């Protein structure tokens, strides 16, 4: 059931933002020049 | 033994480490930086150091191990195991 | 004069994975160079590994363990699964 | 056959996170180490009518 | 030839035989180089499909050597495997620090 | 009258002190269990023999020296006395780590 | 709706929109990703939920049901 | 009223068009001699051929790009956009010469 | 005679934009040169000490290669 | 008699030639190549053990300990440069002092 | 228990007589001697394989030794190295 005692870190947890997350794979990346050159000068 | 044992290197120990280097004054986070550099070194070679043991078939790490594993990496300890 | 590359397997592969977008010359050179210095790589590897255990013979063994601790975990790992996936395959 | 949780310490901090009674940060202060801890309002109820003070064990 | 049987490109024989005239060992193993034709093929298949990709990118039919420089830059396995390796024509990466916008 | 040195001094005279010592600055227990900690989740039931632990030992204590000298002039060359952690970033990655 | 949750992002309110949040449910046959209702983010942060359980989520109830 | 951009704008776009180009940014003719005055002194009379020169001026210009990326960060971890002479001996021997 | 001023500065100041350098100061033209004048001592040493090894009067493109093989700089592309 | 002698040398010959035979480089070995090898490894190991002597003769001690020849490694430029990766045991550092951190 | 092993010891201590015959050598320092010399000697054979490989002769002789040394040691240690190694060669070939 629910949890009445919550463990917490001072520095680490803060009550604004809630974060949970868990043949080679890789990461999907773009190689065009425009694209790149389009994020960093915006 | 099995817990938390990164906390075994005391933070007089560094400023020692530090005093070996010439260091004069030294901040905080130092102590915290200079021990994560440490524990992805003594994976970087420990790792290697059991591979070799692997291909030896062997439950024990020699220092033939420990020097041919930091032969491929060019540090090339000598002393000890040369 | 006679020469030996590896242009033919390169196009090969490349028809494997995409059979459409070709390779240019200086790229094929580039390629070449790659997989002779990888083969020297390994070899090497496979040669003071094996003067490290006392043995004139080089097996599979020394190629899986030295495939193993001169690339990363990936690599590695992919390395040794499809190559002893070819190899017990082959014998 | 159940196991139980237990927290004890001597309290450090005593804050308020505040319609509805707001939670309450606890600085427990163990002799080998210190934890801090989220409480439901419910025991913070029963913290306040316990009158604690910060460096009450 | 033995590499169709066992599902390989590279021929085994030329990788034996420079193994053998490559002056490593006195005993070479028959399995070795079918491992070896086998790491080859998987790391040249890896470049191949991803400078093809890169090549797909820019919209271009063939391989430039710009091309595989980015793909092998942009990957992290590639880029601690060859960190010292100069390639011609490839060119540089579009880094744009943030402190000089 | 209390004596005492000013802030600065004792630095000094540790560097001289420390810089011809030979001796090892790290204990061999912690040490020992650290190295253990991080062979514990390779491979399982490990025997490290009484050497090749001071070679681990003697090239950490080595080569941190020398990254405490690079980041010493990295500290130098923002023109203070004090190493930050940035510090240690920019010596670090500039050695092509 | 039910399935695995792989991925929870929430956020804290900005002057943009009240909460920004998405989860990922991941089932066998499609994963998609949904972008919290308010309240719904409400109900996430109610009761604590850790990445990697597989829960059931109420539409028309407004409750989770973790199986 | 005559047309003049702020300083520091042609800066950006000469960026943009030299990090586009893959050319050599270095003449051929005074590489050669120069490559031959090193010559000079070492073997008299010796011969070059047509190739083997563009790998010299090849890899002159593609590490030294890189020694201008990371001499670069060193005069940003001073805080500033000007590249100086200390920084040039910082990121050198930072790098193990 | 005194071919290293063959650089212009422009072509350093190419170079710096190459790496991404915004304002450039006046003593790095000087110190880029020199600091090319020793490298290029430091590589064309060894080429001409292979092409004497080799018995021939002509550098190849395999002499650079193979000179800056055993550097660790392994220049790929021509003479590979 | 060993061929060392009389070409005036110390370290044997035959030890180098036959650890070249089976040391798997290549599969003709010449006669002079392992005379050539024990010529500079004792011209080397001459070279380290006087200035490690001297250094063993600075501190007044009989003695060499590993600081001697730390020390007569890193005051020399052609040694430190041969030499820039390698890590000596129990031979300390230099007593470098930065100027800036005098008062 | 133990088989037999090989070091230079004899050697060095022979070496440190002809220099210095007072000063001794202690055991760690032999060990880190031995480890130079046997680390050198892979140097300079394996420089010499590969510049036989590059040459396409299966024969080393002394000028791979000669031109490696040359090339894998500064200006000083070859040329002394040089020196007195072609002595050597020379007054050693000059029995037959």
């Amino acid at each position: 059931m629910k949890a009445l005692v919550e463990e917490i870190d001072k520095k680490t947890y803060n009550p604004d933002i809630y974060f949970t997350s868990l043949s080679r794979p890789v990461k999907r990346i773009n190689y065009s020049l425009a694209d790149l050159e389009a994020r960093l000068y915006t | 033994i099995l817990r938390d044992n990164i906390q075994g290197i005391t933070k007089p120990a560094i400023r020692r480490l530090a005093r070996r280097g010439g260091v004069k004054r030294i901040s905080g986070l130092i102590y915290e930086e200079v021990r994560a550099v440490l524990k992805s070194f003594l994976e970087s070679v420990i790792r290697d150091s059991v591979t070799y043991t692997e291909h030896a078939k062997r439950k024990t790490v020699t220092s033939l191990d420990v020097v041919y594993a930091l032969k491929r990496q060019g540090r090339t300890l000598y002393g000890f195991g040369g | 004069a006679r020469k030996e590359t590896y242009s033919s397997y390169i196009y090969k592969v490349l028809k494997q994975t995409h059979p459409d977008t070709g390779i240019s010359q200086k790229s094929m050179s580039i390629l070449n160079s790659f997989v002779n210095d990888i083969f020297e790589r390994i070899a090497t590897e496979a040669s003071k590994l094996a003067a490290y255990n006392k043995k004139s013979t080089i097996s599979a063994r020394e190629i899986q363990t030295a495939v193993r601790l001169i690339l990363p975990g990936e690599l590695a790992k992919h390395a040794v699964s499809e190559g002893t996936r070819a190899v017990t395959k082959y014998s | 056959k159940e196991t139980k949780e237990v927290y004890e310490g001597e309290v450090t901090e005593l804050t308020p996170e505040d319609k509805t009674i707001s939670h309450v940060i606890v600085g427990l202060k163990s002799a080998k180490g210190t934890k801090t801890l989220r409480l439901d309002p419910t025991i913070y109820e029963s913290i306040q009518r316990e009158k604690v003070s910060i460096g009450d064990v | 030839s033995r590499s169709a049987k066992a599902g390989l490109t590279f021929p085994v024989g030329r990788v034996h035989r420079l193994l053998r005239r490559g002056n490593y060992a006195q005993r070479i193993g028959s399995g070795a180089p079918v491992y070896l034709t086998a790491v080859l093929e998987y790391l040249a298949a890896e470049i191949l499909e991803l400078a093809g990709n890169a090549a797909r990118d820019n919209k271009k039919t063939r391989i430039i050597p710009r091309h595989l420089q980015l793909a092998i830059r942009n990957d992290d396995e590639l880029n601690k495997l060859l960190g010292n390796v100069t390639i011609a024509q490839g060119g540089v990466l579009p880094n744009i620090h943030q402190n000089l916008l | 009258k209390p004596h005492r040195y000013k802030p600065g001094t004792v630095a000094l005279r540790e560097i001289r002190r420390f810089q011809k010592s030979t001796e090892l600055l790290i204990r061999k227990l912690p040490f020992q269990r650290l190295v253990r900690e991080i062979a514990q989740d390779f491979k399982t039931d490990l025997r490290f023999q009484s050497s090749a632990i001071g070679a681990l030992q003697e090239s950490v204590e080595a080569y941190l020296v020398s990254l405490f000298e690079d980041t010493n002039l990295a500290a130098i060359h923002a023109k203070r006395v004090t190493i930050q952690k940035k510090e240690i970033k920019l010596a670090r990655r500039l050695r092509g780590e | 709706i039910e399935g695995e949750v792989v991925e929870i992002q929430i956020d804290r309110s900005i002057t943009g929109g009240h909460k920004q949040g998405k989860l990922t449910i991941k089932t066998t046959d499609m994963e998609t990703i949904y972008e919290l209702g308010n309240k719904m983010i409400d109900g996430l942060t109610k009761e604590k939920v850790l990445a990697g359980d597989v829960i059931s989520i109420d539409k028309a109830s407004g409750k989770i049901t973790k199986l």
